């Protein structure tokens, strides 16, 4: 009764290079609670991270949604970073522009 | 800062078993302990814990006001900040006092009662402590009066999470961590908000000696068990309900006095319905 | 148009790793209000939206009290819960519980809800009728019968057709022109090669709520549902939501591909093509 | 209160 989190990154508004937004990973459909989310610049954990409050669907899994804001460029690489108990290793998923 | 508790419980009698686990950076070794008064001095002259402290047999030496701090290599200083404090309480260390109930130890839903811990032997605090798993003690400084020692613990307004098996403590001038033997215990049980049984007598409430008279309690209800409680505190007797054809929950206790029944369900000891009407046995 | 008022509690025990645990968070429709997390070194119910934050000192003192007193009844169910599955105290557990109303154009009650969890499987329901209980299991019978035995659907029918339609109403009205004015999707499509026989197509739609909405590719008219890529529905954190469909064709037929839109923000459905 | 009152123990 143990499920593993889906992941989604993804920028709240249409990404344009050198213009202030935000960077979002969205985890849902997992079960137990506790999990551990990171968003990275260039592999690095960034700082001034927030998330929602803790809640659920109507199957009990739980969703939380990761943010920070930032401003996009063609070089910096971003992602996120997640761990749980369903995972050996932590997962990490790029942001893709085009996702 | 890391998270610091005490398995299975902080209040441990001497001769027992505690462990102190320091949870940081979700891993549980690693870390220092330290006293209130030494804030920067590890004790056991610096012992690096690599899995949670066991402390057994426990000893009065044992007994203290803890917090850790976990290891943490890349970092200014070789170590966290320190955890939350933990004080573990040895108890068994001064004949026990007593604990009693003002009015009685059943008591209504949403109401209130008295826990009065008292002593002949001058105790500066008394602690009073419900039983199980990892529960904190309440502390109120002891009064003196005409050769005792008591305090008055307020318990409520009453609900399940107030109910349980109580002791108290006392503790004496310059040892504060260390315990008193526990008074003999009470249970605390709410009654309601679970409607209240019917009791009866067969063949009637009206006996001579020596001809058998059993009392029934009975319900709608779905009780599991029902306790016979009879006026002048002995007691209460306690049997499995039986489901009657026409879909009644009900007891038969084989036994005079004014007796009440009480419904409660499986695995659930210290809340119990709202009492039945009394019923007066005559001999 | 309907509208819902739902209350999340989530209470979770975790020995050894800290105190336990329990939050709550108050959703209209798909728009989260208040939250109330005991973690919190001096917990409050708190506003999670801006049209509940001028709402008086009274409000947030008493979803407080209430709040504080849930934590410690939920506290004791995962006491309880250790009894009844017979369940070792070092263990981690989960209690979640979701209730409140959904309610009509007229602002009357449709239906009321009280559901609750146990390590992620149901454990006990109120029924349509709010005057009965399903349980899931032997542990949750013994809370059916204690239910029953205190007239507990009683007091949950009594709150779910006074107290929780008169203030989702109260909300709905207080945060009208965000709760009650859908956001239509702002779409478009994108065109990403696989091979040199082989691209994908992808419709999105972006800033809209409520969440609920049809994204569909239809293939000369007729739907690709069986080989059409869905992503979950997310929020973008701005109390908008986001989604796209992707379908993968075949070189040079990118024409016979048109996206269809569906939302309640929308005057007439969309039909959109890559060019 | 807006919340359920009420408290509800299993
Ligand atoms: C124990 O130590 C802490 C300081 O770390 C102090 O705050 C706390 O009040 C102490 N508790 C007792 C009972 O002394
Ligand atoms: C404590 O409560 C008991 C009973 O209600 C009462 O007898 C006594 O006056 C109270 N105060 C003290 C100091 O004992
Ligand atoms: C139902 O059955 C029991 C056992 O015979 C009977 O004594 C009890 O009085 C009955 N109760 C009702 C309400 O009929």
């Amino acid at each position: 009764i143990q499920r593993t989190p889906k992941i989604q990154v993804y920028s709240r508004h249409p990404a344009e290079n050198g213009k202030s937004n935000f960077l979002n990973c969205y985890v849902s459909g997992f079960h137990p609670s506790d999990i551990e989310v990171d968003l990275l610049k260039n592999g690095e954990r960034i700082e001034k991270v927030e998330h929602s409050d803790l809640s659920f669907s109507k199957d009990w899994s739980f969703y939380l949604l990761y943010y920070t804001e930032f401003t996009p460029t063609e070089k910096d690489e971003y992602a996120c970073r997640v761990n749980h108990v369903t995972l050996s290793q932590p997962k990490i998923v790029k942001w893709d522009r085009d996702m | 800062k890391p998270f610091l508790s005490a398995w299975p419980s902080a209040v441990v009698p001497r001769g027992g078993h505690v462990t102190l686990r320091c949870h940081y950076r979700h891993r549980f070794n690693n870390f220092m302990l330290y006293k209130e008064d030494r804030i920067h001095i590890p004790i056991f002259h610096g012992r690096i814990f690599q899995e949670s402290f066991n402390m057994s047999p426990v000893t009065t030496a044992h007994a203290g006001n803890y917090t850790c701090r976990g290891s943490h290599p890349h970092s200014p200083t070789g170590w966290s900040a320190p955890s939350n404090p933990v004080v573990i309480m040895v108890t068994g260390n001064h004949r026990k006092p007593s604990l009693l109930a003002h009015p009685g130890p059943l008591v209504k839903s949403g109401e209130r009662v008295i826990l009065q811990c008292w002593s002949d032997i001058m105790f500066e605090h008394f602690f009073l402590h419900k039983e199980g798993i990892s529960k904190d003690p309440s502390r109120l400084v002891g009064q003196i009066h005409d050769g005792v020692s008591k305090a008055n613990f307020s318990i409520g307004p009453m609900m399940l999470a107030l109910a349980g098996t109580y002791r108290c403590y006392g503790s004496v001038t310059h040892t504060p961590y260390q315990l008193s033997a526990p008074s003999d215990p009470l249970d605390i049980v709410v009654t309601g908000p679970y409607e209240k049984p019917s009791l009866s007598a067969q063949p009637g409430p009206k006996v001579q000696a020596g001809e058998s008279v059993t009392l029934s309690c009975s319900s709608r209800s779905s009780y599991d068990m029902y306790h016979l409680s009879r006026e002048g505190g002995a007691h209460e007797r306690r049997l499995p309900a039986v489901r009657k054809v026409n879909r009644t929950f009900q007891a038969d206790f084989p036994l005079g006095g004014t007796y009440r029944c009480f419904g409660s369900f499986r695995h659930s000891p210290y809340e119990w319905s709202d009492p039945s009407d009394p019923l007066l046995v005559s001999v | 148009g309907s509208h819902s008022m739902r209350y999340f509690y989530t209470a979770m025990s975790r020995p050894g790793r800290g105190e336990p645990r329990f939050i709550a968070v108050g959703y209209v429709d798909d728009t989260q209000f208040v939250r109330f997390d005991s973690d919190a070194a001096s917990p409050r119910m708190a506003p999670r939206a801006p049209w509940i934050e001028q709402e008086g000192p009274e409000y947030w003192d008493g979803e407080t009290r209430n709040m504080k007193a849930s934590a410690q009844t939920y506290r004791e169910n995962l006491r309880i819960a250790l009894r009844y599955y017979n369940q070792s105290e070092a263990g981690s557990h989960i209690i979640q519980v979701m209730y409140g109303c959904d309610v009509g154009p007229d602002g009357r009650l449709l239906r009321g809800h009280d559901q609750s969890a146990y390590d992620g499987k149901d454990y006990i329901a109120l029924n349509e009728d709010l005057s009965s209980w399903t349980a899931a299991d032997t542990a949750a019978q013994i809370t059916q019968r204690k239910w029953e035995a205190a007239r507990v659907a009683e007091q949950l029918r009594a709150y779910l057709e006074g107290l929780c339609v008169e203030w989702l109403r109260r909300y709905l009205e207080n945060g009208k022109e965000t709760l009650q004015r859908a956001d239509p999707p702002k779409t478009h499509v994108t065109h990403h090669p696989i091979s040199d026989h082989e691209a994908t197509l992808r419709c999105w739609a972006l800033g809209f709520y409520p969440a609920e909405i049809t994204l569909t590719w239809q293939r000369d008219g007729e739907d690709q549902t069986q080989d059409t890529e869905l992503v979950e529905t997310r929020p973008a954190g701005d109390r908008t939501f986001q989604k796209w469909a992707a379908v993968v064709v075949p070189s040079g037929e990118e024409q016979r591909y048109t996206c269809h839109v569906q939302h309640e923000g929308l005057p007439k459905p969309l039909t959109l093509r890559w060019e | 209160t807006s919340t359920l009152q009420e408290q509800i123990g299993w």
